[PDB]
């Protein structure tokens, strides 16, 4: 299997990676998941407000890649590798091996986090892991 | 030998191969005739042919069974996915004492690494056919319907992806798997032409022309590192004005790697050469690596 695909919607991922990168974009979080029955990559949402906004939008039935900026210094860049409570577990196995390839399309992640709740997701222990 | 068919995992009549434990239906290998006296099976004869010096892969030519054998490990590494712990070890017979009564020939990711290790490989089909033992076993005794049997298929997912991905470039797929500074930026001692390649909605991109197939290229985009086909007809020889013209930022990142990997092979072989606007990229193309782009004649760097 080519595995995780970025070629169908790649110019709204990095469009939306590239709104998360620059200062002057109030944005700092992006949202991406698979498109239902495949392989390829689609944005899903994408927004202000860090970490706390971004945790309330994962899903439990899916697989998601959240990509967020987080700051008074140059920011960096936290990747939640995101599977819900209620992925297969032999999906979780086949997307795990997508996680490198995800952080390599989305260039300077910082540290990735593996998330299954929200609870996953303290703003607190990510920034002291920074 | 083994009871179960190789194909269906089923029992019934089957032949037996000759090298290996292997057996199949001839059903299964949709056989035509009978075959006359000995028997090589689909797997023996796969793996004869790619590990005879003869017709062996462009990547095997430049691999040697030792360097291939640290690749392989590499592969076992990205293979050992968490949730993959039910064939990590051999089956104990304290867990299932019936085991051997069903399983001709154990198989497990620990193994195949010690067998890597002892250089017992001589070609990437060998290594995926040793690896599918444990999707074969799996079947036989859990059920084709087993959450475990997901996993193992899986597994021998992940395993034929990697040996796809060394046999498109070995040097690659090193490079990439150390992950050393601007691994990126290495060039290959074949090197791969640089282009524009081009996806539908975005814009033409840097990129590695790796292969041809069919009138689409293999490209490995700069920046990105990802590798997608796209058209031969709107590929291009990387030059100084792009083909057309977006996302700036990501671009000029981008262009930076480029020019790095530029000078890189600028130090290892000499020369790069820059292609006029919208030069269209031919199949195994040398324009880029001759000695001087007025007169082929004199050739390329060694
Ligand atoms: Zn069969
Ligand atoms: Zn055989
Ligand atoms: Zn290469």
């Amino acid at each position: 299997m080519a595995g995780v695909s970025f070629s169908g919607h790649r110019l709204e991922l990095l469009a939306a990676y590239e709104e998360v990168i620059r200062e002057e974009s109030a944005a700092d979080w992006a949202l991406y998941t698979y498109e239902d029955g495949s392989d390829d990559l689609k944005l899903a949402a994408s927004g202000e407000g860090g970490l706390q906004e971004l945790s309330g939008h994962f899903e439990n039935q899916k697989v998601m890649y959240g990509f967020c900026s987080v700051k008074a210094a140059l920011p960096k860049y936290v990747l939640i590798n995101w599977v819900g409570e209620d992925v297969p577990d032999a999906r979780k196995c086949a997307c795990a091996s997508h996680v490198a390839k995800v952080a390599e399309f989305f260039q300077g992640v910082d540290v990735i986090v593996n998330a299954s709740s929200v609870e996953d997701i303290d703003a607190g222990a990510i920034g002291q892991r920074l | 030998n083994d009871f179960y068919c190789w194909v269906c995992h089923r029992e019934g009549q089957v032949l037996c191969c000759e090298l290996c434990p292997r057996v199949y239906h001839a059903k299964c290998l949709r056989l035509t005739s009978e075959p006359e006296g000995d028997w090589f099976c689909p797997e023996c004869e796969k793996i004869t042919v790619a590990e005879c010096i003869e017709t062996q892969s462009k990547a095997m030519t430049m691999l040697t069974i030792e360097q291939l054998s640290y690749l392989l490990k590499f592969a076992i590494q990205k293979m050992k996915q968490p949730g993959t712990d039910a064939f990590q070890k051999p089956v104990p017979l304290e867990q299932h004492p019936d085991y051997a009564e069903y399983i001709f020939h154990p198989m497990d990711l620990c193994t195949l690494e010690k067998n890597a290790k002892k250089k017992m490989y001589g070609c990437t089909e060998a290594f995926l056919a040793d690896a599918k033992w444990i999707l074969h076993n799996c079947i036989i005794y859990n059920g084709g319907n087993h959450k475990l049997t997901q996993i193992a298929k899986v597994v021998i997912k992940i395993c034929e992806h990697e040996m796809n991905e060394i046999e498109v470039c070995p040097e690659c797929y090193l490079a990439a798997c150390q992950k050393r500074d601007n691994w990126f930026c290495e060039p290959c001692s074949n090197p791969h032409p640089l282009v524009w390649a081009k996806l539908k909605g975005f814009p033409f991109w840097p990129a590695k022309a790796l292969r041809d197939k069919d009138g689409q290229v293999d490209a490995r985009f700069f920046g990105q590192h990802d590798r997608a086909w796209v058209p031969i007809n709107n590929c291009y020889l990387m030059s100084k004005e792009i083909p057309f013209s977006k996302t700036k930022s990501i671009f000029n990142s981008a262009m930076q790697e480029m020019e790095v990997y530029v000078e890189n092979i600028r130090r290892k072989f000499g020369v790069f050469n820059y292609s006029p606007f919208r030069t269209p990229y031919t199949p195994n193309s040398q324009y880029q690596m001759l000695l001087d782009p007025t007169n082929p004649s004199a050739g390329t760097a060694k």
